[PDB]
């Protein structure tokens, strides 16, 4: 089962990453077989509570006008990755509600 | 959702 | 608060509510002074785990596509009032990331705030 | 994030 739309399929550390496009996520979550993790933690407050969750090493992203390195939360109590503002203003992306879904575009509506 |  | 952008302020019941604009939210969210509150109550997933709140009663929502009656989740431990994806697709709005923000356009293209 |  992919997450609902809008929703965008994102290589991270060479392999692809369907994610839960957020606007609500102030940052970028992974949760499951993470890889590497940093050594330090942020506090996360999420609709319901929060709690500490540690920050990944830095992972190659490969966005539409190329790699960045970026660093992820690791969330295992999230039930979908999600592509969070920080990713979104690099993407420069566009989101569009369209019948009873949504997509999700680039800078000048080109997808992704 | 998710605030730090 | 102000919530971040991508945010909206619409009239609800009456009043004026700023929300953060969230695609990942399945439904609506209110925070504070909700109004009355239904005794419906659903159990919410959040990123850090789950919980289960009531609905309010039924609200007028003036959206920019037409007013229409909405019920929303009360969620007081949530940091924001939420604008989820059941009114984004009534609003069949469109969020665009410019700059360090973002900027919430109607299906018309006027800019919404 | 919210998911019923």
């Amino acid at each position: 089962e992919p997450p609902p739309e809008p929703r965008i399929t994102l290589k991270v550390g060479g392999q692809p990453v369907t994610f839960l496009v957020d606007t609500g996520a102030q940052h970028s979550v992974l949760t499951q077989n993470p890889g590497p993790l940093s050594d330090k933690s942020a506090w996360v407050q999420g609709a319901t509570g929060g709690k500490r969750y540690r920050w990944t090493t830095d992972r190659k992203v490969h966005l539409a006008t190329g790699k960045v390195t970026h660093s992820f939360l690791h969330v295992p109590d999230c039930p979908y990755p999600l592509l969070g503002r920080d990713l979104l203003t690099k993407l420069k992306a566009q989101i569009h509600f369209e019948g009873s879904g949504a997509q999700v575009v680039g800078p000048m509506g080109q997808p992704l | 959702x998710v605030v730090x």
